[PDB]
């Protein structure tokens, strides 16, 4: 098989700027070149074949070149929906070869996140293990902390976080937050906070609530 | 190589001379009507058209190995070009025969 | 014009799997077929392909002799053989046509151009948990109710995947569900939310419809305020 070598890895950029992804392969290739784009969870869709190529329905944002070994896809104006990893393929001998991927992300103005913290539900208790969550909700850029308190007492190694794809339409992020303590612990304090710091926050915005309610 | 597949088609070729020849010769001599003249010209299209159908079952057969060959695809699409060219050769002179066996003012029958 | 893709699923090391992919809609019997993974998180690559009922078949080098590309074109339908498998294996499998035959007075070369939905193949000795789903209820109350969050905690659960659901998929717009983290007991836990109108709290039911697949769990938990 041949080897398709593409650049970068990833990349940022803004709606209406004009992207590059960079694709080159072992030996010639000539022009059978194929590039697919993959949105989050789904099932790669073939944008472009025989390097110039557009395949039935593909915006004519999207646009390809070269031919030998060094081809170039060309989004020309980036829309927010364009958020996703772009492979290359030749498909000049079999066995056809994939690249790397490039991931494209959006620039978007700050968004400063929406904070939900929810107590743990009186069915998990009664296994004898309370989650507390912690939701930031829409926020932009993807850089954001959480600090969990007990009782104003920082947590530390007793949560998890997990972060949403980049949104199709809105370019933003949301991220939860799970404290995860035992139901002795839990019950033996009072005040549960999430403390969240972000570029779109002029100061740590705090969510909490009295275990009592 | 190609080179079977360019005698492949020359094959046909002879062998649909050959077959015109004998055809020729079992054509009634002499005086005919001109009814008698175009059902000897009906019959050499119908063996002209049996001999183009035994070219293109080959020439599908061969398209067939062409694209399940290990090879570049670019190479895939002139090959298949050529095999094609070969069989449109094959066809066009069966086709001649057919026509020159019921040539007119030859010695065989007039009107 | 699509192909469906059945087997796979979760395995132990060393054990067997076997991947169908039925064809329908066109000429399944002249064009290269291909399977494509995807391990989590990671690209994509061809694992194995095959011709027009041929003997040429192409086999990337993690899987040399282990996995076998089978093929028939009477009833339009691709295998791939899995033995032998490895931690490695997990990615989702895709079976692919190649669109690419030259006839001379017309061709196709558009390549790799329509996808199986995919199948998720998991190598691990881990046995199978159905998760608990617990409710994130909304903060009771907003000031006004100006828009409230709710969600399901999906907790406790392996393998991959899980899917969420709100109202059977009626209710898509603001809905978040969380990639699952993996905790440090070797289960899996994620979270779905979604943000509402809370003046619609007291006047719309609000279900997450939760499907744990490997482990037939099927859960429709309503999230309540208060």
């Amino acid at each position: 098989d041949i080897q398709m070598t593409q650049s970068p890895s990833s990349l940022s950029a803004s709606v209406g700027d004009r992207v590059t992804v960079t694709c080159r392969a072992g030996q010639g290739v000539s022009n059978y070149l194929s590039w697919y784009q993959q949105k989050p969870g789904k099932v790669p869709k073939l944008l472009i074949y025989k390097a110039s190529s557009l395949q039935s329905g593909v915006p004519s944002r999207f646009s390809g070149s070269g031919s030998g070994t060094e081809f170039t896809l060309t989004i020309s104006s980036l829309q927010p929906e364009d958020f996703a990893t772009y492979y290359c393929l030749q498909h000049n001998i079999h066995p056809y070869s994939f690249g790397q991927g490039t991931k494209v992300e959006i620039k978007r103005t700050v968004a400063a996140p929406s904070v939900f913290i929810f107590p743990p539900s009186d069915e998990q208790l009664k296994s004898g293990t309370a989650s507390v969550v912690c939701l930031l909700n829409n926020f932009y850029p993807r850089e954001a902390k959480v600090q969990w308190k007990v009782d104003n007492a920082l947590q530390s190694g007793n949560s998890q976080e997990s972060v949403t794809e980049q949104d199709s339409k809105d370019s933003t992020y949301s991220l939860s937050s799970t404290l995860t303590l035992s139901k002795a612990d839990y019950e033996k304090h009072k005040v549960y906070a999430c403390e969240v710091t972000h570029q779109g926050l002029s100061s740590p915005v705090t969510k909490s609530f009295n275990r009592g309610e | 190589m190609r080179e079977e597949a360019d005698e492949d088609f020359k094959s046909f070729v002879e062998a649909a001379k050959d077959n015109f020849n004998k055809f020729k010769a079992r054509l009634r001599k002499g005086k005919i009507t001109r009814e008698h003249r175009e059902m000897m010209k009906k019959l050499a299209k119908q063996n002209a058209n049996k001999a183009k159908e035994a070219v293109r079952k080959r020439l599908s057969e061969l398209l067939s190995k062409i694209n399940d060959m290990p090879i570049t695809n670019d190479q895939k699409k002139l090959m298949s070009n050529q095999v094609l060219q070969f069989a449109d050769d094959a066809e066009a002179e069966i086709d001649q025969l057919a026509a020159k066996a019921t040539k007119e003012f030859t010695g065989g029958s007039w009107l | 014009v699509q192909l469906v893709e059945s087997g796979g699923g979760l395995a132990k090391p060393g054990g067997s799997l076997r991947l169908s992919c039925a064809a329908s809609g066109f000429t399944f019997s002249p064009y290269w077929m291909y399977w494509v993974r995807q391990a989590p998180g990671k690209g994509l690559e061809w694992v194995s392909v095959i011709n027009s009922g041929g003997g040429i078949t192409y086999y990337t080098d993690s899987v040399k002799g282990r996995f076998t590309i089978s093929r028939e074109n009477a009833k339009n339908t691709l295998y791939l053989q899995m033995d032998s498998l490895r931690p490695e294996d997990t990615a989702v499998y895709y079976c692919v046509r190649d669109r690419t035959y030259y006839s001379g007075v017309y061709y196709t070369e558009d390549g790799l151009d329509s996808w199986g939905q995919g199948v998720l193949v998991t190598v691990s000795s881990a046995s199978t948990k159905g998760p608990s789903v617990f409710p994130l209820a909304p903060s009771s109350k907003s000031t006004s109710g100006g828009t409230a969050a709710l969600g399901c905690l999906v907790k406790d659960y392996f393998p991959e995947p899980v899917t969420v659901s709100w109202n059977s998929g009626a209710l898509t717009s603001g809905v978040h569900t969380f990639p699952a983290v993996l905790q440090s007991s070797g289960l899996y836990s994620l979270s779905s939310v979604v943000t509402v109108p809370s003046s619609s709290l007291g006047t719309q039911t609000y279900i997450c419809n939760v499907n744990h697949k490997p482990s037939n769990t099927k859960v429709d938990k309503k999230v309540e305020p208060k």
